[PDB]
Parts: structure tokens; C-alpha cells; sequence
RNA sequence: GGUCCAGACUCCUACGGGAGGCAGCAGUGGGGAAUAUUGGACAAUGGGCGAAAGCCUGAUCCAGCCAUGCCGCGUGUGUGAAGAAGGUCUUCGGAUUGUAAAGCACUUUAAGUUGGGAGGAAGGGCAGUAAGUUAAUACCUUGCUGUUUUGACGUUACCAAC
RNA sequence: GAACUGAAGAGUUUGAUCAUGGCUCAGAUUGAACGCUGGCGGCAGGCCUAACACAUGCAAGUCGAGCGGAUGAAGGGAGCUUGCUCCUGGAUUCAGCGGCGGACGGGUGAGUAAUGCCUAGGAAUCUGCCUGGUAGUGGGGGAUAACGUCCGGAAACGGGCG
């Protein structure tokens, strides 16, 4: 399944940026992202250590689009490798497809790059790949399509990702779409907010 | 009244007259066939039960 | 008598086989005496096609044990590279 | 899925007299909360016989049914404040459903239609040639060469177009 | 170079407290069943109960290059005349004798508490077809199925003689 519904109750129940929009406008001149949605919205219900967890736990989900099962399966694979779980999801997560051709710039968002993954515009070694959970590895070379070189959506994604901030970790060929995945981003590659200590609490219990 | 059969070649359709349970070959019906043709190995729709003929 | 045959592993559509020494009336996944090898009508990329071990494969046809007809086959082909 | 004897139980009968053993694959009744098709082929791997074609094979390879399990993918994507209409709550000020919808603009995975298209195939028949066996350019065995011939699944996996 | 790395508590006895102690809950698993709902594919699974009773199909045959016999093609012809007869030859097919197979493959878990199973040992045996050596295949005899014949039986089929 996926889900397909209000993109930003999430990020006020969060309480983050955690992007879900193309970041054009911007987020506070959208929907007064302060309160929890619905009726009891003004109320602040400090809550306990479970929750904590779990809103942690949730904020990362929310923020990568996977669901339950497939969660639980990249925590048994991180918990499965070598050298701290903690960081190992993130290295797994940060290496979906998806997620890769959202950072080179192909899609405004994560969905935008799903219906660009899943429609069979991309290919990863030379070939076609549709599985919006290819792990991919270091040094391939994810481009467009010919037939599909010249959608709008690329290029209004790319000129849009030309100001969020330097990834340094993939090179994007800006004039024929082409990129490369040098490596996979460590911890201090991404934002130090999340706690993924709470994930593994929680998990581990 | 001319008994115009329609086409032998339609899709079978008839009535139940009869039905009873057999010990030995589960329920049988014995049904009138009004038109088209009924053949075996047929998926049947006959009341509630459905089904297909392994024999006739 | 005793043979070498080969027993299908794999999956649906995608078979693989292991090279047995069997007693002829034996289930043809079932209990062996030795297998020496391995055979794959897919193979591609770098997987083999086929392995054999050259002197178990000449030991047990010394004790006169029968190989098959695809057997015999890729034996003698494995023996020609 | 052989013989003999005895037994319980079903059945045939022309009333003299005989037959049977699904805990093989389908299938039925019954019990139960509850568990599926009287399917196709020996094309592949095996087994029996044969000298060899070849015959047999409910083993096997496959199809049918059932969210029973595991895994993967869809049910769209971006923008969009008159913060529309309706609903709900209200301190009657408003808040919330909510960028959610509508509008605008994009994409066609899966499913639908059309057209291409592997791999599972080793072998067999015939014809020729060369070696070994003898006593012999015979028969026969073995290398090779040419020609012909084989797929249930199957409207295959996969690919392209609308 | 690796073959691991790993351990949470909470509610409830009292006016309140500490302890003892039971009950309950948060996890992971099913050959699962039921209720509501239901798009697709890949790979698996599917009578756990009555070793209860079974209608109907199929699941074990093959060898004519072991042996008689009867089925007797195409042809060469011969005669008469459009087609028949006859002969020589004879290709195919097998009811019977005989050789192998049927002790495998497939199903089930009733019995069995030890003549079973698991682990480690040993001594007094056999082993079709298969592999490598050694020595041979010389010469007679009496039968019998099939078949012809004679009766009985509704049939299944049975009996005597050559
Ligand atoms: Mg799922
Ligand atoms: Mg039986
Ligand atoms: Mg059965
Ligand atoms: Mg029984
Ligand atoms: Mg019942
Ligand atoms: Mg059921
Ligand atoms: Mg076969
Ligand atoms: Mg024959
Ligand atoms: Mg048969
Ligand atoms: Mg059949
Ligand atoms: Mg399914
Ligand atoms: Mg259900
Ligand atoms: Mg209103
Ligand atoms: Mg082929
Ligand atoms: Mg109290
Ligand atoms: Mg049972
Ligand atoms: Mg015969
Ligand atoms: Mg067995
Ligand atoms: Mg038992
Ligand atoms: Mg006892």
C-alpha cells in the first residue's frame, strides 16, 4: 500500500519541517503548522517515553514513505550488520532508489520521485528498474530515459533543487540528467535531529 | 405454434426438474435443457450451487 | 546397478541439478551415496554452467557405476575443456 | 493394485451359482470450526522392458481452486485561500474537517487492446567420410560432416505501441 | 577477513507504607478457524477430525532379434477377362508358452516404551542387474500350453481324448 492523503497534517502532528511539499512556497504560509490537527488542536498534552519513541519512529517513516512491515524488515537487516543498528537504518534508507533520485534533483518530492521510479522512467545500471526499493550501490549511474528526457516535472525538480543545500554525495549531470552515487551518506552527512536511539528503545522491547 | 428452438448453438439454459443426493456421486439434478446446448465439462450456474459437470 | 544421474533442485521453471552417485531404485531427490557436481541450464553472468569433479567422476566409473544419457553428455563435454 | 484359509460387511444372480477391498491420483457420502480439479503431457529429469527404434509411467513436470503464509507493486503527481459549500464544536468572537475539495497542469506502473519474441533441447531418422575388430575397404562400434525432425506449460518470461 | 552482538517492565490487597504472593497485560509464532473488507503478481502451503464407508475413470508393463501357431500387405508373375481366381513370396499385428519387471517409485501413522530410533563400535553372512580377472558353452532325452476334438453352464467358464 502507500499513502495518499493530506501530505501536512503529518508534519504538524510531528511538529518538523519533515518535507513533504516541494519546499516552493514554504511551510508556515500553508496551514499554521503549530498545532496538532483537528478539534483539539490548541492543546499542548506533554506526553510520555513510549511516546516519545514512537513519534520518533513515525517522523522517520513519515519522512522516507515506507510502511510498517517493510520497516521492520530494514531493522532486522540493520540489526543483522556489523557496527551500530542506530546508523545502519539510516545508511539503509538513505540508499532506496526513491530517495536517490530525489536527492539528484529528478523529482520535486519523495511521490513525484516514486511516480517517476514506479512509471519506468529511470534506469539504473543502463537497464530499466521500477522498484521503488532497489538498494543501490556504490558507483552506479541512475539517468532518464530518452523517450522521458523531456517531461516538464524534471525540469522544473532540478532547477527547484538547485537551492536546498549542497548533498555532496551524488554528481548530477545537469545537462543530459545523468548522476552517480559515490557512496552512502554517513551520519554526519544528514540532519542531527533525529534521534534514532529512540527507534532502537523502542524496537528493542 | 412453429416450436422455434432458437439456435442449438447458444449458451445452455434449461430448468431443474428433479434433484436428489447420491452416496455415491454427490448431488444430482436432473434438469430439462429449453435451449442451446449443454456439454460436458460446462460451468453451470443452477440456483445457489454453481459448479461444473464432471458427468451427464 | 549403482548410476549417476542428476537431481532437480531449483524452483518452478528455473531448474538446477546435482550430479548423484545413486542406487538406481532410489527416489530421484532421495537418499544418495555421493554427489559430484553440479549442472545449470541457466547459469548467465557469473554463474558456471556446469562442474564436475574429474576424479571422483573417474573413480566411480571405475566401479562400474552407469551413467545416464545426459549425464554421459556432460561428462564427456566437461572432459573436452 | 499376488495365492490360500477363516471372519465382519456390501453386492450380483437366471436362485443353479460368484465378486469386492482408494491409508495410489482425481472424486463422493459422513464426521468436523476447518483444508482444493473426475485437468494436460510424457516436451524435461528419473524408473521398468527392449538391441534399437520405441511402449508404459496420477512418479514427475505443469496447469485449476483458496489473502493460508512470505515478499514486492498499485489505488496517481505538482500547484492551488473566496482558507468556497456542507458537517461538527463554540465564550457566538470563531475554530476544525483543510491544500483537503473544486480549478489549473502533468504521468500511465499494474490491469485492457494490438504486434513482436528468447530459454527450458540432450536427442532421433537418413546420407557421407575417417579410425578399430577381424581375415577381410563385410557387418558392427566410435570421431566428425551435411540434411531432416521435437515444447504440455503457451496467447511463456520479456519488449514496443494506443 | 567473516561465521555474532547479548538480558526493560506495568496494573491490582491498604487510610497510607514496605515485603510476601497469586492473577492480568504489553512480544514472537501457527498446516489455523470465525467476523468485516478485498486490486495484481512471484514463491510456497492446503482433512490436524472417522487406520470411517466407498459409485466411476486412470495409477505396471514390456520383449517377435527366445518359441510354435494364425493374420496374412506391396510385388513378381500365371490363367481367364476388368476384375476375379491361383501360386510364390511376403510387410505388419498378437491370444498362448517363455525371460525380466511387478519387493522399485507412491500412500498412511493404527500398532510399537523396545527385535523401534539415535550415537559409537564388530563378526560368524547373503547380495539379480553393474565393473575387472579366470575357466567354458560338447552331446542326447522325455514332455506341455497354444491347437483339433467330445459335454455341461445364464454367464463367469469348467471338464475328458489326441
Ligand atoms: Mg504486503
Ligand atoms: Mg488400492
Ligand atoms: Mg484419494
Ligand atoms: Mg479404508
Ligand atoms: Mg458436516
Ligand atoms: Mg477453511
Ligand atoms: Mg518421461
Ligand atoms: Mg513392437
Ligand atoms: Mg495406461
Ligand atoms: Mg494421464
Ligand atoms: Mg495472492
Ligand atoms: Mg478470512
Ligand atoms: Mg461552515
Ligand atoms: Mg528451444
Ligand atoms: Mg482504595
Ligand atoms: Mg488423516
Ligand atoms: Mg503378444
Ligand atoms: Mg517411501
Ligand atoms: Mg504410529
Ligand atoms: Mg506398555
Amino acid at each position: 500500500a502507500r499513502y495518499i492523503g493530506p501530505k501536512c497534517k503529518l508534519s504538524r502532528r510531528e511538529g518538523t519541517d519533515l518535507f513533504l511539499k516541494s519546499g516552493a512556497r514554504a511551510l508556515d504560509s500553508k496551514c499554521k503548522a503549530e498545532n496538532v490537527p483537528g478539534q483539539h488542536g490548541q492543546r499542548r498534552g506533554r506526553l510520555s517515553d513510549y511516546g516519545l519513541q514512537l513519534r520518533e519512529k513515525q517522523k522517520v517513516r513519515r519522512i522516507y514513505g515506507v510502511l510498517e512491515r517493510q520497516f521492520r524488515g530494514y531493522y532486522q537487516e540493520a540489526s543483522r550488520r556489523k557496527g551500530s543498528t542506530g546508523e545502519n537504518l539510516l545508511q539503509l534508507l538513505e540508499c532506496r532508489l526513491d530517495n536517490v533520485v530525489y536527492r539528484m534533483g529528478f523529482g520535486s518530492t519523495r511521490s513525484e520521485s516514486r511516480q517517476l521510479v514506479s512509471h519506468k522512467a529511470i534506469t539504473v545500471n543502463g537497464q530499466t528498474v521500477n522498484i521503488p526499493s532497489y538498494q543501490v550501490k556504490a558507483g552506479d549511474v541512475v539517468a532518464v530515459r530518452e523517450k522521458s528526457k523531456n517531461q516538464l516535472r524534471i525540469a522544473q525538480a532540478l532547477e527547484l533543487c538547485g537551492q536546498r543545500g549542497r548533498v555532496e554525495w551524488v554528481e548530477v549531470d545537469l545537462d543530459k540528467k545523468a548522476g552517480t552515487f559515490k557512496s552512502a551518506p554517513a551520519r554526519s552527512d544528514l540532519s542531527a535531529d533525529i534521534n534514532e536511539n529512540l527507534i532502537v528503545e523502542l524496537y528493542s522491547k | 405454434v412453429l416450436e422455434l428452438k432458437a439456435t442449438p448453438s447458444a449458451p445452455g439454459r434449461g430448468v431443474v426438474v428433479e434433484s436428489r443426493l447420491d452416496k455415491g456421486r454427490g448431488p444430482v439434478a436432473t434438469v430439462l435443457v429449453q435451449d442451446g446446448t449443454l456439454r460436458q465439462g460446462d460451468m453451470v450456474l443452477v440456483g445457489i450451487n454453481y459448479g461444473r459437470v464432471r458427468a451427464m | 546397478m549403482v548410476t549417476i544421474r542428476l537431481a532437480r533442485g531449483g524452483s518452478k521453471k528455473r531448474p538446477f541439478y546435482h550430479l548423484t552417485v545413486t542406487n538406481s531404485r532410489n527416489a530421484r531427490d532421495g537418499r544418495f551415496v555421493e554427489r559430484i557436481g553440479f549442472f545449470n541450464p541457466v547459469a548467465t553472468g557469473g554463474e558456471v554452467r556446469l562442474s564436475v569433479d574429474q576424479e571422483r567422476a573417474t573413480y566411480w566409473l571405475g566401479q562400474g557405476a552407469q551413467p545416464s544419457e545426459r549425464v554421459a553428455q556432460l561428462l564427456k563435454d566437461a572432459a573436452k575443456a
